[PDB]
């Protein structure tokens, strides 16, 4: 669902970005990226699920997208 | 930045399939050739891969 | 009577170099014809410019100033890759350790300026410096202090009598007025996109017999701060148009019958422009498929304006043979040959087909290695008839590595990883890994395949997988599961729009924690066991060889907001003897869209699908495999699988709940009818698109016994069905496609539910 | 984002100071508006009664000094449903007989009729209509985007001739006024040379190149030159389209003195002073003979600024804030500033029998004191 | 047995007439100008073009319009056929 | 690095070179030369920055640097070095991916070094056929051809399979005009003969055959 608007830097990358997906139970997040300047697009994020009954309130994330 | 294998050398083109030529039967004749072509013999002795030392020359004086 | 040079340190270039064109040759007498020559010497070559030469005496300077040289790039730029700005420096006659020389500052400077200019920012300011460093080098110290954007402010047009301007504009790229929650093109000034704007307009116009109109001028204003600029056109529109027969004309090796049958017309009829390009190109495609390669196709019209009519003449002409002799590669450094040959459709030896190799170029590009595919068709020495195409290609990096971590609340800590490899060993083949665990899941993958298993495009897939979910909300349905194991597939198109795929596997499963409820308890009862059905301590084991079997369809006209065409699907599968649950099922899924009117504006869309599912051995199909329905996929209005029946849990006389639990007969149909905005703007109202609706549903058991039961909302009825209707919408956010919609339930059945609001993202089905 | 902004920005306010005592007296609105875009629409007077108008929608009229209207005519057309299509007025309303003349930026020039506003007529044009219609012994011509300076009768409403000009590639918004004299007629260009045609028959005769354009063309070229040039004793004091100014000949147009001390707005002349706008605010002013230069104020220095206009002893002038920047007729400090609107001067003013009036962006009349 | 072949085709293109504007007692050179050139020569002596019309739309048949021609010593034509098989 | 007595940092460059570690190496010797581009070592400069360039394992800059140097003294008493350096840099370049430590096959990736390389080391081999660096580059000459050979083999056996039963006797045709002496054609004849019997052509697979039991 959710994703940013253009942002990014020099000889880096900025991005603020949103989450949700009409996906696994529901997925509403929030979260960012930061790429270095050859391979590596990653940052942080914020989650909130809906495990069955109730809904999941937090979940952190870490990422790693290493083209090679 | 994949390839460090042929940069220190080894000895890898060394031992290479030497080179024949086939011979015509009777009746046709086997097509002319040109072009890419290995030279003749003209021997020496500059040795092979590590046993030869690849350095720059002197000065140049 | 000067002999002897002179060269005060050159310093840089060679002595002789400089001896070249000196007057103070050996044996040559100097007068002041030494002077001039030693002066435009100086001159000539260029390299510096200080020169002090008189009658003196025996001695003869000729001096010399070294400005050069340079090696140093200073910045500058705020929104440009510097590089790009390095390359044209390059183009420009700069560059890092050369001689530079001032009359290079204005050239550089201007150059740079009109690209801002073309970029749009018509204000900037170049700064050339340099600071003399010891003796022969110098800095390049550039400052770029530019404007922001000098953006459009209107499109106006004079004399668009037969239309408005708004739905002209429309169809044009450098849009007006960017909202902020319609964002489909987003404005700017590209002096070359002008161009193209003025060639789809003339066009718009000449598909409906404006034959004689014709643009005649173009204004681009400025507004005094290079903030705003404006744009004008004048045209003439003319008047409509007819036509009376073609008239094609010229030496085509015969070759007339199918032409003619080719160029048929009803006369009387309004001019048409692109009708008039299909029917050249599909000439220009008959004569390809002949075997000629370069055709020709020209048409000049010849109008009677006082009948309203132009008879239209076609000019064409074959040309030649022009055979391939051998199609060679450059480019794919770590990718197989192979690969890029049988992505082709040029076979080597054969007659040059133009759309042949361009379909080729097509698909290489498609085939997703790649970024950059360009192509040419160079010529032998010698011979007139023989070319050999070449293909430029720039693979890129394809594989990719994830890692991720977390942990949450209601969920433990986070793992995820995976070896995304899209083209191992440029070998064709692909290979992957996944994972995440936090506590109640454990999925797990593994992915091969070869999307080249017969020199044709018959594919082949491995799979292998681990999956434990481990819910535990103590009552609801929550069976908690642990299963595995693994299948390999086929697949292999017969007509670019069917396909076929027939896969084998296998299957382990591993039920737990049962809860008390009649329907599983009724499965199991006919698998043979005799569970005490008063305590869910349970668990239950399983092993079977499936099978599965497929076909696909698709004949959408476009592949983004489809107006015309269909998709059918189909799915089935059996459990082979030697299983442990005889069973199957067959699922049917289908999209349907018809343009009730000729201008594709108003569009029915009709959707349905169906299944069913049955044991064979008298053993109920394991409920694991269950059909739903419900959810603003297929019956909108519902929560998610809200339809079907409910379980029955056993005391510890029966009740009943409201939570869904599904079963094997589905059938669910839908109506649609497309409909434009009435309240937005022209500006962009080609980008939403709605429609009203009215959908069905139903589910049912079949082998509920309806008989003891009878305290009980009956299942083994095959006819609850549930109807809805209402409207929503369709358009690209600046966050994603996204369909809205809001309906209201009329009819339902007890225990079910209703969610009147409906938020979903990209329905790209 | 908003760190995406880099230019040579302005002064803020100008040294506050208020010998006199500047005021308002009423402040009437006739509806949006202008906007962003760029214009010319300038409010004009007539006999205790004023007229206004509107980028989108309709006309009205008013008291010279009440504020209170008199009638309001529209100008759009229902289109569908709830659409009622805009009429893009976007030439300066002026003012001659029992009449007055709007140029819309659709090639439709119209012309009202004073007491009741009715349409005495409406005529089709060429280009797109921008400058300011103005009246000339029955021929109220007009320039337009195209050159083409056609030349249109009231009663009749019909052209009469077209005398085609040039026109560069890339251009400025320039639309030169007209300007009588004797029967002949001389009017700025887009090139950057001035011509001079005869009314009767659109023949002109005589030619001069005086300056030069914007874009890729670097002469002094960022200079709003409302290009109406001003004659007096026959020789015209055509200053320069874009900042080469000169003084000019009734018959020849030759060089009298080319002083390259402008880049202009527009301007006026009091017998021997002479007052631009320098493109960049840069206030100044010289004498009728030639070359000088009494004084110079530029702290005004980028802000956006609106062609002044004499009042009384003092130059009036807008900026982009709704301020007034009272200045002595000569040096040259600020004898008066003052607030008054906030939506933003474009426009320019017009004095006329002590009435002073300005439009603004949207709630256009003010009637300064 | 057949699910999906693309087109297939071969060199040196073929109408009718075009044969029979060529007979007995031709040099290479009228005859290449007639024909285009030939896309296999044996290159094992005996100077002989061989021209090959085969065209295979796939699932069905496999068209070889055979046609093969020897020349003179020094290039002349003396003796042809042609082939449909 | 700091500005210091040219001489001093050569020594020290050609010093550190000799230990091995490039990088620093490297960037003394760029700076000694981008300090006094017109000293008496430029020329030594240029030899041992091709070195080390060639060494350290990144080729486009070293090409350049070739180039370079040729155009500067075309003629020189040493140039010789230049071409064999410029050979193995090519060569060097053919075998390229993440393949090192698989030893898995390399034969027909793009060939466009291959025969930039045969081009260069036979310019080599006939110019100065005195030189030391003789024998080496004919050895890897007779490795590039065949090399060079078993890329159209790869070919026309695809095409084998495909069915261009034209394209392959047309494409080993040529083949065996250019490289009669490799492995490869001994080890494609098999396939010219089988497509002329394809074709119904037998009255030349028979001669094919002839030659083929010839050897």
């Amino acid at each position: 669902c959710d994703v940013g608007k253009s942002f990014s830097g020099k000889d880096w990358k900025v991005t603020a970005r949103a989450g949700l997906g009409y996906q696994s139970r529901m997925l509403m997040s929030v979260g960012l990226n930061a790429e270095i300047r050859d391979n590596v697009r990653f940052g942080l994020e914020f989650e909130k699920s809906a495990f069955g009954k109730y809904n999941v309130d937090n979940a952190v994330n870490a990422n790693f997208r290493y083209s090679f | 930045s994949r390839y460090k294998r042929q940069v220190s050398g080894d000895e890898a083109y060394l031992e290479a399939a030497p080179l024949a030529e086939l011979h015509a039967p009777a009746g046709m004749i086997l097509p002319v050739t040109s072009g890419d072509y290995a030279i003749p013999v003209t021997n020496g002795s500059g040795a092979v891969g590590k046993a030869l030392d690849i350095r720059p020359p002197a000065q140049p004086l | 009577v000067v002999k002897d040079i002179h060269f005060e340190g050159l310093q840089r270039v060679a002595v002789g170099a400089a001896l070249l064109s000196m007057p103070v040759r050996t044996g040559d007498t100097v007068n002041d014809e030494d002077i001039s020559n030693t002066i435009r010497a100086l001159f000539a070559t260029g390299n510096f410019e200080d020169v002090r030469v008189l009658r003196d005496g025996d001695t003869l300077l000729v001096q010399v100033k070294e400005r050069p040289t340079i090696a140093s790039i200073t910045f500058g730029n705020k929104s440009v890759k510097d590089d790009m700005l390095k390359q044209n420096l390059e183009a420009s006659g700069v560059r890092v350790g050369e001689s530079l020389d001032r009359t290079t500052i204005a050239d550089i400077e201007k150059g740079l300026e009109d690209f801002y200019y073309s970029v749009g920012k018509y204000s900037a300011s170049v700064k050339a410096v340099v600071t003399p460093l010891p003796r022969n080098r110098v800095d390049l110290k550039l400052v770029f202090q530019e404007g922001v954007s000098a953006e459009i402010q209107q499109i106006n047009i004079v004399g668009n009598h037969a239309f408005t301007t708004d739905e002209l504009i429309s169809h044009f790229q450098l849009r007006d007025e960017v909202p902020w929650w319609n964002v489909v093109g987003d404005r700017k000034y590209q002096k070359q996109k002008l161009a193209g704007d003025l060639e789809t307009l003339r066009s718009y116009y000449l598909d409906r017999g404006y034959a004689r109109f014709n643009i005649d001028s173009t204004q681009v204003s400025l507004t005094p701060d290079k903030k705003g600029i404006y744009v004008t056109v004048n045209i003439t529109e003319g008047d409509q148009y007819k036509l009376s027969g073609v008239e094609v004309s010229g030496n085509l090796a015969g070759h007339s019958a199918e032409i003619e049958q080719l160029t048929k017309i009803e006369p009387g009829e309004l001019y048409n422009g692109t009708k008039v390009t299909k029917m050249e190109d599909d000439i220009k495609k008959l004569l390809g498929r002949y075997g000629y390669a370069y055709p020709r196709v020209q048409s000049m019209p010849e109008i009677n304006d006082a009948d309203k009519t132009v008879k239209l003449r076609v000019n064409v002409d074959a040309g030649n043979r022009f055979y391939v002799r051998k199609i060679r590669f450059e480019g794919n450094d770590t990718s197989k040959d192979a690969v890029l040959r049988r992505e082709m459709r040029q076979m080597e030896g054969a007659w040059l087909g133009s759309d042949l190799v361009d379909q080729g170029k097509e698909r290489l590009n498609r085939l997703g290695f790649f970024e950059t595919v360009d192509t040419d068709t160079q010529r032998v020495p010698g011979s007139p008839d023989q070319v050999d195409v070449v293909y430029k290609v720039k693979e890129r990096n394809t594989g990719s590595f994830n890692f991720g971590i977390g942990y949450g609340t209601e969920s433990g800590v986070s793992f995820q990883a995976g070896v995304q490899q899209d083209n191992w060993l440029g070998t064709g083949y692909a290979v992957g890994i996944n994972g995440t665990k936090n506590d109640y899941q454990t999925y797990a993958e593994l992915s091969v395949t070869n999307p080249y298993f017969t020199v044709d495009g018959v594919s082949l897939g491995g799979r292998l997988f681990y999956n434990d979910f481990q819910a535990d909300d103590a009552d609801l349905s929550d069976y908690t599961n642990k299963s595995y194991g693994t299948d390999v597939t086929l697949g292999f198109p017969i007509n670019e729009y069917n396909s076929l795929r027939a896969g084998l596997g296998y299957v382990h499963n591993s039920l737990s924690n049962m809860q008390p409820q009649v329907a599983m308890w009724r499965y199991l009862y006919s698998m043979g066991e005799h569970p005490s059905t008063s305590d869910q301590d349970n668990s239950f084991k399983t092993d079977d060889f499936t099978f599965n079997y497929g076909w696909t369809y698709n004949k959408l006209d476009r592949g983004y907001f489809p107006t015309d065409g269909s998709r059918v699907n189909l799915t089935g599968k059996v459990t082979i003897p030697g299983s442990d649950n005889e069973y199957y099922k067959v699922t049917l899924d289908t999209a349907t869209y018809v343009p009730i009117d000729d201008d594709h504006k108003w569009v029915v869309l009709g959707r349905t699908r169906w299944g069913y599912g049955d044991g064979l051995g008298g053993k109920e199909m394991p409920f694991y495999e269950n059909f739903y329905a419900g959810g603003s996929s297929t019956v909108r209005g519902f929560q998610s699988n809200t339809i079907g029946p409910k379980a029955v849990y056993f005391p510890h006389d029966l009740c009943k709940s409201d939570d869904a639990v599904g079963g094997n007969a589905m059938a669910v149909a839908s109506l649609e009818f497309i409909t434009p905005t009435p309240f937005i703007s022209d500006k962009y109202a080609n980008s939403v698109r709605t429609s009203f609706f009215w959908d069905m549903g139903t589910v049912w058991d079949t082998n509920w016994d309806s008989s003891q039961y009878s305290g009980y909302p009956d299942y083994s009825d095959p006819s609850n069905i549930r109807m809805s209707a209402g409207i929503a919408l369709q358009w690209m956010s600046p966050l994603g496609p996204l369909v809205f919609s809001y309906a209201q339930p009329f009819k339902k059945y007890d225990g079910d539910k209703a969610e009147q609001f409906q938020f979903n993202c990209g329905k790209t089905w | 984002f908003n760190s995406e902004e880099d230019v040579v920005k302005m002064s803020p306010l100008p040294t506050v100071e208020n010998q006199f005592t500047p005021t308002t007296a009423w402040s009437t609105s006739v509806g949006s508006g202008i906007g962003n875009f760029y214009s010319n629409l300038h409010p004009a007077l007539a006999d205790n009664v004023v007229y206004a108008a509107d980028r989108a929608g309709l006309v009205k009229a008013l008291n010279a000094d009440d504020g209170k209207e008199i009638w309001s005519v529209s100008l759009a057309e229902k289109d569908g449903w709830f659409s009622k299509e805009p009429a893009l007025l976007s030439g300066g309303v002026t003012v001659s007989g029992g009449h007055v003349y709007i140029g819309s930026e659709k090639a439709q020039v119209y012309a009202l009729n004073t007491s009741d506003g009715t349409v005495a007529w409406q005529t089709k044009v060429a280009g797109e209509a921008l400058s300011r219609p103005v009246v000339s012994d029955g021929l109220v011509l007009i320039h337009t985007s195209n050159g083409q300076l056609q030349a249109l009768n009231e009663a009749d409403g019909a052209v009469k001739w077209t005398v085609n000009l040039d026109m560069p590639s890339l251009s400025l918004r320039g639309e030169s006024a007209p300007t009588t004299a004797f029967g002949a007629a001389v009017v700025g260009g887009d090139n950057g040379r001035v011509s001079a045609v005869l009314m009767e028959q659109g023949q002109m005769i005589w030619q001069q190149r005086i300056s030069q354009a914007t874009g890729s063309t670097e002469i002094d070229r960022l200079s709003d030159v409302d290009t109406t040039p001003v004659v007096v004793n026959g020789v015209v004091f055509a200053l320069a389209y874009n900042g080469n100014l000169t003084a000019l000949d009734l018959r020849s147009g030759q060089i009298m003195w080319k002083r390259e001390l402008g880049s202009v707005n527009d301007f006026i002349v009091d017998g021997n002073r002479i007052y631009l706008v320098d493109q960049n605010d840069r206030v100044m002013a010289l004498t009728i003979d030639g070359g000088v230069t009494l004084w110079t104020q530029s702290d005004l220095l980028h802000r956006l600024l609106t062609s002044p206009v004499l009042y009384n002893g003092n130059l009036v002038v807008g900026d982009s804030e709704g301020y007034l920047h009272w200045i002595n007729v000569e040096d040259g400090r600020f004898v008066a500033q003052q607030k008054v609107d906030s939506s933003g001067f474009q426009t320019e003013p017009v004095a006329a029998d002590g009435k002073l009036l300005i439009q603004a962006k949207d709630g256009t009349v003010y009637s300064i004191t | 047995r057949v699910v999906y072949r693309p087109d297939i085709n071969q060199g040196n293109y073929l109408t009718a007439n075009d044969v029979s504007k060529i007979r007995v007692g031709m040099t290479q050179q009228q005859v290449a100008y007639a024909l285009g050139t030939p896309l296999m020569s044996d290159p094992f002596g005996t100077n002989t073009w061989f021209y090959v019309f085969r065209q295979q739309p796939g699932h069905e048949g496999v068209t070889q319009q055979t046609l093969t021609l020897t020349f003179n010593s020094s290039g002349v034509l003396t003796n042809i056929d042609n082939k449909p098989a | 690095v700091p500005d210091n007595p040219p001489n001093e940092i050569y020594a020290t460059a050609q010093q550190k070179l000799q230990d091995g570690n490039w990088r620093q190496a490297i960037t003394q010797l760029e700076a000694l030369d981008n300090r006094y581009p017109f000293g008496p070592y430029s020329q030594q400069v240029q030899l041992d920055l091709i070195y080390a360039y060639y060494k350290n394992a990144d080729l486009p800059l070293a090409q350049a640097a070739i180039d370079r140097f040729i155009r500067l003294n075309p003629t020189h008493p040493n140039i010789d070095y230049v071409m064999y350096m410029r050979g193995l840099t090519n060569m060097a370049l053919d075998d390229s991916a993440l393949q090192g430590f698989f030893g898995v096959d390399r034969s027909d990736r793009d060939p466009q070094h291959a025969r930039a390389a045969f081009s260069d080391f036979s310019k080599l081999v006939r110019g100065y056929p005195n030189s030391q660096y003789t024998t080496d580059a004919t050895k890897r000459l007779v490795f590039l051809k065949d090399r060079l050979a078993k890329y159209e083999y790869s070919v026309a056996e695809y095409y084998t399979e495909r069915g261009a039963w034209v394209a392959v006797v047309n494409r080993v045709e040529g083949m065996l005009r250019d490289y009669p002496d490799t492995q490869a054609t001994r080890d494609a004849l098999p396939l010219m003969e089988n497509a002329y019997r394809q074709m119904q052509m037998n009255a030349q697979a028979e001669k094919v055959a002839k030659i083929i039991a010839a050897n």
